[PDB]
RNA sequence: GGUGAAAUUCUUGGAUUUAUUGAAGACUAACUACUGCGAAAGCAUUUGCCAAGGACGUUUUCAUUAAUCAAGAACGAAAGUUAGGGGAUCGAAGAUGAUCAGAUACCGUCGUAGUCUUAACCAUAAACUAUGCCGACUAGGGAUCGGGUGGUGUUUUUUUAAUGACCCACUCGGCACCUUACGAGAAAUCAAAGUCUUUGGGUUCUGGGGGGAGUAUGGUCGCAAGGCUGAAACUUAAAGGAAUU
């Protein structure tokens, strides 16, 4: 039966979404399907800061971040642990935690 | 004050470049990867390769003169995986253990604005 | 609605409910009506002679104002055009359209579009024939109907 | 005998009062009444004979020179260009490509007519005729039609002879082999049906 | 705009349509302006520049050959140059 | 067997049918 | 990988540090800090005019660095050397890019980005392609979560900036410009001239690129520009 | 007010030469016969002489074009990069 | 270089890596969303041109011109066919290295056709919302997109009309969503899949146990691949749906 009320994707009104491929296996899936979590690091690791800050040039260094978007399909997403499996009654919760 | 330089750290996945250019990027010194630290295909992006190189990479240009390096990051990029590899935060961080001086730590990793075509096939990486 | 769209818009004239009208009004029905006559002879269908009409004078229908509509003013004065407004309109539109595929032989959606306007000229022109304001055998004809309609 | 029309040029001469015609490949686009300028400061426009020296990268070129002066060399038949790929100031040097995918060095000074040369596409036509074969050589040269060696004797050809129409040995022949023996494929690196592309 | 303003002039005010009556009335000084097609020869582009300088006409170059110029007039020819010699009610010698 | 499949060893015996017999006429 | 390599030599040395020397880069007189960092290069034996084998290089410095200033940590400048005096090069503009970092910072999501372009060449006959980047922002008390453009607003913006930009350009020389953008003031005349339409945070201008440059340009001048 | 279903010009080789061969033909004669217009007078009186000669029989100017058509796409292509290296070094 | 590890491959004729350029072709990242448009297929770089369109507003016009539709038509992803161009990337076939009992598979490196385009064909998709179209009515709620209306409600010209962008209250029309069951349903679930044993608003199409079989045959369309139409003999007691432990 039908599994989602959304058929497991964001398409209403559309009929096509242009795909992406998937950062692990590179994967087609259509956009609105997709996994894509936003990652915002630092550069330094957390754990090299002090030693990075004390060795810099100048002092107070603003230490910028790298940003990417990371497109998952729902095999990689489900085997890297980005989403589980939930139980049927809490499958609705759209809410991120 | 500082002679300054350039790091150019390629971290990829299975190799991390460390290099050390003059400031126009075309005089390179001491290019020193994960490979030439470490014997088994399998360890050449392992983060105590990447730092083996930079310890190599620091030492040779400390020699030549250079005392500070501009830090430039780099994943594969392009179409691949564009995340830094387990590499690149060990090479910058045996940098600053061997005490050559940083300043402007950038990434540079290449951002396709619409990318060509990934590899892998529609059905991706069947592993 | 929207014989050839998926559209379900409700947007049209709230008509009042009075017929006597509008207690403001202190112009005459013959005023009006030579107002219809003069705009007709300056070459102006009904829908633009009503429009200006309620729009820079006073009138708030010419309906009401009058004992009758403004085609009916325009038949018994011979403003009257050879062909009515609505499927002249349509005409020109298809003239268009067709003017724009020639040089645009790749506009699927112009002569998806195309077919829908020529078939609602058909209808219209079906419609009026039945009427007998169009006399019979009259037909659209692409060849001729930029001609037609100038 | 040529694909490619030629066009007639009038030029002014420089020394004395004389009108000189000269004989040029017409590039695709050139017309009668058009205007030709040809010179190391002529304008990047079809159908101008500037140096490769003055023409930038990516250009089209046509009737190129493969020397300095020598009047014309490359990129003569019907619909071929010669493709800039780059310069070598030092000792000046353009880099070209040929219309056969070959990478050449040629003078920066060497001429060339900007564009490509007319009447291409002429090999897109069948000519689904050997009357128009016999048409087309008849005022080329005396090569048409062409008899098969296997279908000689072997006094006329190395193919010739059998009971059956074979060549008999392999009809790759070698670089090192003499006239006579030169019959086949001549210094062949492979032989065979191959899927593949311009590689150039 | 230019397509819209022409066929205003075509249907207001008056016009006439080829060199050899646009060069007559550039002569007789009643032109107001000339409209000249994109693909009209040059030598003929020049002799009309040289004839409105002299009767000091203004000059629009049509972005289109003498088919679009005869599209954009309303006649099923072509013409190479069409000389407005009044508005009458569109605004065609008052813009650019 | 897939579906897919099946149909696509259909096609290929309607092929062959189709081709056994034009050549028997 | 140390010892697998199973052919390095078909056929079967001198320390190019000691054979190679340092020169000294100095950016135009349009920035506050002239010297700029030192360069490798071969000595100049007698077939390589080691003068030659290193004037057509290209350095990329922080506009902080030039400037002494934190605040210009994003900005990022292209200095190409044209001349050398013994060990005194000296670099002119190439072209301003910005950093990955603060490209991808000012890009977020539940906003518009406005991107605009233009070629516009300056009085000088230098050709640039200058790129203005520009944000829709959420005005104080809004509740909308997102605050777009309507791609008509989007349309009047980028117009807008286009002019502005060629302006902008078209009246001032490349130092002019170079004086002019590193205090980013057509950042604000862009803010101002668009106010109007919509609010359009985060306007400063993104990269500009040297796409060709005229002659030689090497005799009288940048002693007064640099 | 046809009188072929689909050989059109190519009816003069009966059935010969094969029926692709006939259809490649038929498309170049097409194209080789065809009538032009002509940029310089804006007539379709622009006709091929021989491969290469496209001669227009009312402003009398002769044009060098393709094989079979007064203009090919190459060479179009090639007019539009030699427009843009042009425009890059003029500005 | 590549992998789970490897190997195929390149590499002192300097490979990978660095910087500056150049070319080619493809694509249009982030912005990008339970967001927009289109009849669907689909459509995401900027400007210009060319026509078109929904919704809103109208105290404008015609006046039943309308709804659904055998026959007959237009468009119709991808792959595919024919012929030019193009041919970067990826890559049915193929090559080749692994893995393996085997491995002409997954994995690896190449790589023709193809992927792009022009002209002409094809006419299929889990072409899906597996939900025909037109109309009326039946619960609550918030959010959102387009238009409109009313609020000396907030930012600067002008802290002293305008406009804009926001904030409130409605309103029409969309893509949807949350809650509940008046109801419906085999249930999953559904604001329609409701107003249907208290059975009738109009209309088109389709199905009648599972296979054989979308086969055979005839027809027709197509260059072909195939598309549309389309059985029977024979065989069989279950196939199947939704849920429960």
């Amino acid at each position: 039966p039908k599994k989602r009320a959304s058929n497991g994707r964001n398409k209403k009104g559309r009929g096509h979404v242009k795909p992406v491929r998937c950062v692990n296996c590179s994967k087609s899936i259509p956009k609105d399907k997709a996994i894509k979590r936003m990652a915002i690091r630092n550069i330094v690791e957390a754990a090299a800061v002090r030693d990075l800050s004390e060795a810099s040039v100048y002092p107070e260094y603003a230490l910028p971040k790298t940003y990417n978007k990371l497109h998952y399909c729902v095999s990689c997403a489900i085997h890297a642990r980005i989403v589980r499996v939930r139980s049927r009654e809490d499958r609705k919760n759209r809410a991120p935690p | 004050s500082q002679v300054f330089g350039v790091a150019r750290i390629y971290a990829s996945f299975n190799d991390t470049f460390v290099h050390v250019t003059d400031l126009s990027g075309k005089e390179t010194i001491a290019r020193v990867t994960g490979g030439m630290k470490v014997k088994a295909d399998r360890d050449e992006s392992s983060p105590y390769a990447a730092m083996l190189a930079a310890q190599d990479v620091a030492a040779k240009c400390k020699e030549v003169g250079i005392t500070a390096v501009h830090v430039k990051i780099r994943a594969t990029g392009g179409t691949r995986t564009k995340t830094p590899g387990p590499g690149g935060q060990a090479a910058l961080r045996a940098l600053a253990r061997s005490g050559l001086r940083i300043g402007r730590i950038e990434d540079v990793t290449p951002v396709p604005s619409d990318s060509t075509r990934k590899k892998g096939g529609r059905r991706g990486r069947r592993l | 609605g929207r014989m050839h769209s998926a559209g379900k818009g409700i947007s049209s004239s709230a008509i009042p409910y009075s017929r006597n009208a509008p207690a403001w009004f202190k112009l005459s029905s013959e005023s009006v009506i030579e107002q219809i006559v003069k705009y007709a002879r300056k070459g102006l269908t009904p829908s633009q002679i009503g429009v200006l009409l309620r729009d820079a004078h006073g009138v708030t229908q010419a309906r009401v104002i009058t004992g009758n509509k403004i085609m009916r003013i325009l038949k018994s004065n011979g403003l009257a055009p050879e062909i009515p407004e609505d499927l002249y309109y349509l005409i020109k539109k298809a003239v268009s359209v067709r003017k724009h595929l020639e040089r645009n032989r790749k506009d699927k959606d112009a002569k998806f579009r195309l077919i829908l306007i020529e078939s609602r000229i058909h209808r219209l022109a079906r419609y009026y024939r039945t009427v007998a304001v169009l006399p019979p055998n009259w037909k659209y004809e692409s060849a001729t109907a930029s001609a037609l309609v100038n | 005998g040529r694909g490619a029309p030629l066009a007639k040029v009038v030029f002014r001469d420089p020394y004395k009062y004389r009108l000189r015609e000269e004989i040029f490949i017409a590039n695709e686009g050139v017309h009668t009444g058009q205007f030709i300028y040809a010179g190391k400061k002529a304008s990047l426009n079809v159908g101008n004979v500037l140096p490769l020296g003055s023409v930038p990268e990516g250009t089209i070129v046509s009737n190129v020179e493969e020397k300095p002066g020598d009047r014309g060399a490359l990129a003569r038949a019907s619909g071929n260009y010669v493709i800039i790929i780059g310069h070598n100031p030092d000792e000046n040097k353009t880099r070209v490509r040929l219309p056969s995918g070959a990478k050449k060095v040629i003078s920066s000074d060497a001429r060339g007519v900007i564009g490509v040369i007319a009447g291409g596409g002429r090999v897109d036509k069948p000519l689904l005729k050997a009357g128009r074969a016999f048409h087309k050589y008849r005022l080329k040269r005396n090569s048409w039609p062409k008899t098969r060696g296997v279908a000689m004797n072997p006094v006329d050809h190395p193919h010739g002879g059998g009971n059956h129409q074979h060549i008999g040995k392999a009809s790759t022949i070698s670089r090192g082999a003499v006239s006579g023996q030169k019959a086949g494929l001549i210094a062949a690196r492979r032989t065979g049906l191959l899927r593949g592309s311009q590689k150039t | 705009s230019i397509n819209q303003k022409l066929a205003l002039v075509i249907k207001s005010g008056k016009y006439t349509l080829g060199y050899k009556s646009t060069v007559k009335s550039l002569r007789q000084g009643k032109s107001k302006l000339i409209i000249i097609a994109a693909n009209t020869p040059v030598l003929r582009k020049s002799e009309l520049e040289y004839y409105a300088m002299l009767s000091k006409t203004k000059v629009y170059y049509f972005q289109g050959g003498n088919n679009e110029l005869g599209t954009a007039v309303g006649k099923l020819f072509r013409v190479g140059v069409v000389s407005i010699l009044e508005a009458g009610d569109s605004d065609i010698l008052t813009t650019l | 067997m897939r579906a897919k499949w099946r149909k696509k060893r259909t096609r290929r015996l309607k092929r062959k049918r189709r081709k056994v017999r034009a050549r028997s006429k | 990988a140390v010892g697998k390599n199973k052919r390095l030599s078909k056929g079967k040395v001198v320390d190019p540090f000691t054979r190679k020397e340092w020169f000294d880069i100095k950016a135009p007189s349009t920035f506050e800090n002239r010297n700029v960092g030192k360069t490798l290069v071969n000595k100049s034996t007698g077939l390589k005019s080691a003068s030659d084998a290193l004037k057509g290089r290209v350095v990329e410095v922080c506009l902080a660095d030039l400037q002494g200033s934190e605040d210009h940590s994003f900005r990022k400048i292209k200095l190409r050397v044209d001349e050398v005096q013994g060990k005194n090069l000296l670099t002119n503009f190439h072209g301003m890019d910005f950093t990955t970092d603060k490209l991808r910072s000012m890009v977020r999501k539940w906003q518009t980005l406005i991107e605009a372009n233009v070629t516009v060449k300056t009085s000088d006959d230098y050709v640039l392609r200058i790129f203005a980047i520009a944000f829709t922002r959420k005005q104080a008390n809004q509740v909308k979560r997102h605050s777009y453009a309507q791609s008509s607003h989007i349309r009047a913006i980028r117009k807008v900036i286009s002019e502005i930009l060629t302006k902008e350009v078209q009246g001032s020389t490349l130092a002019q410009l170079t004086s002019k953008l590193i205090p980013e003031v057509i950042n604000k005349e862009i803010e101002n001239a668009t106010k109007d339409i919509f609010p359009l945070q985060n306007i400063h201008v993104r990269k500009v690129k040297l796409l060709k440059q005229p002659k030689f340009d090497v005799g009288a001048l940048m002693a007064l520009h640099g | 007010a046809k009188r072929t279903k689909k050989v059109g010009i190519t009816g003069k080789y009966g059935v010969r030469y094969g029926s692709s061969l006939r259809r490649q033909v038929k498309k170049l004669e097409i194209q080789q016969h065809a009538r032009y217009d002509c940029s310089f007078c804006g007539k379709k009186t622009v006709k091929r002489g021989a491969a290469g000669i496209w001669t227009c029989s009312c402003c009398k100017k002769t044009v060098a074009g393709g094989a079979y058509t007064v203009s090919t796409a190459a060479a179009a292509t090639v007019r539009s990069t030699i427009r843009r290296l042009r425009e890059m070094v003029e500005a």
